[PDB]
């Protein structure tokens, strides 16, 4: 998602998406939980002042 | 004559193109370091 | 014995066995809320992982 007030992107990872089994057919057991990565802009952006 | 076609009436409003601080920046077509300035501006225009 | 693909060692932390094939996901655009000088139009970018 992007939020126009914050000017910030939210990246949602859901570990329920992991497959049931490995390439060695071993049950996958770290399939619980999730994580958020927040992206912001850095640097001098276009059209602040004449420069 | 009427072979020009289009609108028979069609009077109304006209507006100039949109603009931003980048509009009219041609800095890659300006200056030189290999050739003559018109030719690098010609390369810069051909893709645009 | 120069290292090649059949012998390259992965320590890849990002959920991939392999450490040679790039990947990318979730391209998203957004308008900067930060004012721009008047008579210039609002800024926008995108990002992708």
């Amino acid at each position: 998602t992007y939020n126009q007030e914050s000017g910030l992107w939210s990246y949602i990872f859901d570990s329920s998406l992991k497959p049931s089994h490995d390439g060695k057919q071993t049950p996958v057991t770290d399939n619980m939980g999730f994580s958020v990565i927040t992206v912001s802009r850095t640097g001098i952006e276009l059209n602040q002042d004449q420069a | 004559t009427a072979s020009s076609q289009g609108n028979n009436n069609g009077g109304g409003v006209s507006q100039t193109i949109n603009t931003i601080t980048t509009t009219g920046n041609i800095s890659e077509g300006l200056k030189e370091e290999t050739s003559i300035q018109a030719e690098t501006l010609k390369k810069f225009f051909d893709s645009k | 014995s120069v290292t090649t693909f059949s012998g390259l060692k992965s320590i890849a932390p990002d959920g991939f066995a392999n450490s040679i094939a790039n990947f990318s996901v979730g391209l998203k655009a957004g308008i900067d809320p930060n004012p721009v000088m008047s008579g210039k139009k609002a800024n926008y970018g995108a990002v992708v992982l």
